RNA sequence: GCAGUCAAGCGUUCAUAGCGACAUUGCUUUUUGAUUCUUCGAUGUCGGCUCUUCCUAUCAUACCGAAGCAGAAUUCGGUAAGCGUUGGAUUGUUCACCCACUAAUAGGGAACGUGAGCUGGGUUUAGACCGUCGUGAGACAGGUUAGUUUUACCCUACUGAUGAAUGUUACCGCAAUAGUAAUUGAACUUAGUACGAGAGGAACAGUUCAUUCGGAUAAUUGGUUUUUGCGGCUGUCUGAUCA
């Protein structure tokens, strides 16, 4: 049992939870639940999200 | 005319008429046949549906892929108060059926069952077994002439007992009064058994176990009055129809005059009697033992109770069993585990398994984190308290 | 699955019906394929016959070489765009679909397979494993 | 010897098997006469380990190792790359390796003194594999194939390429790798070369329809 | 259209493994004729769609029998409809033809099942075009094009849903009776074994899966989303801000 962080949000991704998406150049992404991918199909950054954890590591929040 | 393309059923005929159940509880048609040598022990449990969870284990399985390797399946926790014997009641094996002969009551039956024999528990005198509860004034002259005219004859033996609903997080206060028949040998040492056994919890760390097949008897979540598309999985028709689209277009020949039995019509969907055979038991928990939802991989202390509770129903603080995949039912009814019915070697079943995670993030979004401290451990001080 | 197929193929989701034009990710000079047929599939009444990752899809070429025209082949599929389920929990799909032109035995025509290519495939068909790149 | 062995239906076992000089890595799906050809000929000298990679069964194109060393990709589980290092002995060096430009059955075709990879697989990569195996890690193409681990299969002794190669690059290759190749097939003409047969000092497995043509000159050319 | 008998011959040799002339006896009522018995104060007329049921003269599958059955494949037959009998190109098509999958793509009935079920492509009203014929009006089972398809609120059937009365009321039950459901394939293994001169080349048990069907569910995954729940954006109006 591995539990892998997210790829947009930073999230915990527990087994059997989320999805996978591979790119097609090879490579693969995770996200916990449906915001997440579906913000990361509208290309968006996610250093200016407001709730990701890589945007409250850009502003070192906390 | 022939039909052109000769294509299967829609539908099942064996399932047949479609109406509602007789109850809220779906009776027990068929009892594990008994053999006369081991100890008495009960066929069947009265649990209430809670609802589904993910697990994560290792399928073991030779020949296959997935040998040795983690899995995630779904089960369902069907929760479990320990349920309490009332009384007994012996069956004659007749050219008829097996007709009832007799009932015995125990002697201080509790408010639950009592409340059961009322329509209106609080205009009521609630005066349910006071003449019958005088029968113990004597030695019991008349309860002992009732089992042993049990032990004289009375080919098969089954016991009425009852849910606590008390303990259940429901809002009903009103137990399920049922019939369990017994397996062991003598049945003199059955109704013994049920006579030691008034008024005395049955758990089900007592009649099931670990990995071992059950059924489960209950009745289906309802759906109201139903279409013939989503009730019987008919074809639409083409959207050009005119007067309705989602319908069985040809009903019936000219011949026979009548609309065959066999064609699918509109009505009730749901609120079935279904028995589902072969589920598999992963846990058998106990409510005084702490940290039902960890494992011998998982080792931090938890519950099984997920982050907000189970939705719709509240939260598991009682014994549980915990079961292979779907089972018929929603949330918060009676439902009736049974065992097997035959001895099964199929090596699905006979497997050994033991758990490695479960899943106790909330049912009710997409839940993040296990346990509360995990959350504050990740998501770190709150505008709130400090 | 089917004739010629080493393994059992878990079922995954159906993403290719009959019509479907997949994307040809190899060197062997087919920009396109197109599926007419799959085999080991089922009769089922107005049903399409669908195919999936590691399937075995009778498919035409639409675009490409014109020596490769006109032709019905055997092809596979190793990417598949419409989430299934693997077993070990996790749905994952692929950004596009794909497929390989090959023989009827699973041998491949071209060299290498561009692109990732699914596991429940390289698994399955081994000529294909020998041709890959990224699996998974 | 070349001896003739088939995975369950398949004429390609270096799809299934892994040869090295101390080690050998074999799949868990095949029946007693699979593991018969290993037992036989090997029986006592270097452990046969069963395992799974990254939950396939075509472990030798996922993987890549020599006498010193074994790389398995990223999604190998904890479990089979602990059943790996208790397996093998203290020498091999395992380690993952981070790259998603392909698997590392198909990238490396390598060996005690040289490595030659994929094109496109990057200098960390190349770092890491200089390190683990301790080779010299070449790049080069062999004759438009950009996969050398599917279209070459190398020995210490000698080794066998492609059979539509020329002439100019085979020299090339002689002069760097410092061992004769002759362009050969195997299993009645199939083109793969390297998933069709595993090779090492003492043994090379094939097909069973690697014809006797090809197998005299197999077993000329790596000089058992 | 299907089936018998007889048996000359074919089948290396041999009437009957499989075929079978010359004849002769039937079954059928999915063809088409023949008749015109009911209906012309009108049973809505082709086909596709749709859905149920029945029939075997069984294509597949279960167990078998014969062979010119060595193995494989095939042929002929028995018990048997239990269960299945497909996706497309062209045509309005029934019919047909290919492409392709499959275990197999068997044939039929039910007012040539089924239009208050649909469609209306066809035919078969009124417009128009052509070829042919006719002096002409017009005629063509000749071709092409555009052409309103009404009603269920009744009784029955069926599907579900209640219900008086049997002292009342409640609870746990029994069971007559009616229905019934599962299905088929592939891979490894047996095993490159048996049988084979060689070429080729199985099966029984076991394992793991899969097709079709069915019944359920909602943890996870996807859809829906008037929680108009949160955010944003436009145009206008609340004097502006806030809302």
């Amino acid at each position: 049992m591995k539990v892998e962080i997210d790829s947009f949000s930073g999230a915990k991704i527990y087994p059997g939870r989320g999805t996978l998406f591979v790119r097609g150049d090879s490579k693969i992404f995770r996200f916990q639940n449906s915001k997440s991918a579906s913000l990361f199909k509208q290309r968006k950054n996610p250093r200016r999200i407001a709730w990701t954890v890589l945007f409250r590591k850009h502003h070192k929040k906390g | 005319s022939h039909r052109k393309y000769e294509a299967p059923r829609h539908g099942h005929l064996g399932f047949l008429p479609r109406k509602r159940a007789a109850s809220i509880r779906a009776r027990v048609k068929a009892f594990p046949k008994d053999d006369r040598s081991k100890p008495v022990a009960l066929t069947s449990f009265l649990g209430y549906k809670a609802g589904m969870t993910t697990i994560v284990r290792d399928l073991d399985r030779p020949g296959s892929k997935f040998h040795k390797r983690e899995v995630v399946e779904a089960v369902t926790v069907v929760d479990t108060p320990p349920v309490v014997v009332v009384g007994v009641v012996g069956y004659v094996e007749t050219p008829r059926g097996l007709r009832s002969l007799t009932t015995v009551w125990a002697e201080h039956l509790s408010d639950e069952v009592k409340r059961r024999f009322y329509k209106n528990w609080y205009k009521s005198k609630k005066k349910a077994f006071t003449k019958y509860s005088a029968k113990y004034a004597q030695d019991g002259a008349g309860i002992e002439r009732e089992l042993a005219r049990i032990k004289k004859y009375a080919s098969v033996v089954r016991v009425l007992v009852h849910t606590q609903i008390r303990k259940t997080p429901l809002a009903q206060k009103k137990a399920h009064l049922a019939e369990i028949q017994l397996n062991g040998g003598s049945i003199s040492e059955k109704v013994d058994w049920a006579r030691e056994h008034f008024e005395k919890t049955v758990a089900v760390d007592s009649v099931f176990e670990q990995n071992e097949m059950i059924d489960a008897i209950a009745v289906t979540k309802g759906h109201g009055f139903e279409g013939v598309t989503h009730r019987w999985g008919t074809k639409k028709l083409p959207r050009k129809t005119h007067r309705g689209l989602r319908k069985v277009a040809c009903i019936g020949a000219w011949h026979p005059a009548h609309v065959m039995w066999s064609v699918a019509r509109a009505g009730q969907r749901g609120y079935h009697s279904r028995t589902s055979i072969n589920h598999k038991i992963y846990r058998v928990g106990k409510g005084d033992d702490e940290a039902n939802g960890a494992t011998s991989f998982d080792r931090t202390k938890k519950t099984i109770t997920p982050m907000g509770g189970f939705v719709h129903y509240g939260e598991i603080k009682n014994d549980f069993i915990m079961v292979k995949g779907c089972i018929p039912g929603n949330r918060k009814r009676i439902v009736t585990l049974r065992k097997s019915l035959y001895t099964n070697t199929s090596r699905k079943a006979l497997e050994e398994v033991s758990l490695k995670w479960i899943d106790t993030a909330s049912k009710f979004g997409k839940g993040r984190f296990q346990t509360p401290a995990e959350k504050h451990a990740f998501m770190g001080t709150l505008k709130k308290d400090l | 699955s089917g004739n010629g197929a080493q393994g059992t193929k878990f079922r995954i989701s159906l993403g290719l019906p009959v019509g479907a034009i997949m994307n040809c990710a190899d060197n062997s000079g087919a920009r396109n394929l197109y599926i007419i047929a799959v085999k080991g599939s089922g009769s089922r009444l107005n049903r399409l016959p669908a195919a999936s990752l590691g399937d075995m899809v009778m498919a035409t070429v639409k675009k490409g070489k014109p020596e490769l025209r006109k032709k019905v082949m055997p092809a596979i599929v190793v990417r598949q765009a419409k989430s299934w389920r693997r077993r070990d929990g996790v749905f994952l799909y692929f950004e596009d679909n794909a497929g390989v032109i090959a023989n009827p035995k699973g041998e491949m025509k071209g060299s290498a397979i561009t692109g990732p290519v699914g596991k429940e495939c390289a698994d399955l068909w081994p000529r294909v494993a020998s041709n890959s790149g990224v699996v998974v | 010897m070349a001896t003739r062995t088939q995975f369950e239906n398949s004429n390609e076992i270096g799809v299934f098997s892994k040869l090295t000089n101390t080690y050998c890595l074999v799949a868990v799906g095949g029946s007693e006469n699979f593991y018969s050809a290993f037992e036989a000929e090997l029986g006592d000298a270097i452990p046969i380990v069963h395992t799974t990679i990254a939950g396939t069964r075509i472990i030798g194109r996922m993987t890549a190792g020599n006498r010193r060393g074994l790389l398995v990709p990223t999604q190998t589980t904890d479990q089979e790359l602990q059943h790996l290092r208790n397996s093998l002995p203290d020498s091999v060096k395992i380690q993952r390796v981070e790259e998603r430009l392909s698997a590392l059955g198909n990238v490396i075709c390598c060996n005690d003194y040289v490595a030659l990879v994929h094109p496109d697989i990057d200098r960390e990569t190349e770092e890491l594999i200089s390190d683990v195996l301790g080779v010299e890690v070449f790049r080069q193409t062999i004759s438009g194939n950009i996969l050398v681990g599917s279209y070459c299969s190398l020995s210490n002794q000698g080794g066998l390429v492609h059979p539509q190669t020329s002439v100019q690059d085979q020299e090339e290759l002689s002069s760097l790798l410092q061992v004769p190749l002759v362009a050969g097939t195997v299993n009645r003409g199939s083109s793969v070369v390297g998933a069709g047969m595993v090779v090492n000092d003492y043994l090379a497995v094939t097909g069973l329809d690697t014809t006797a043509p090809e197998l005299s000159v197999i077993e000329s050319i790596f000089r058992l």
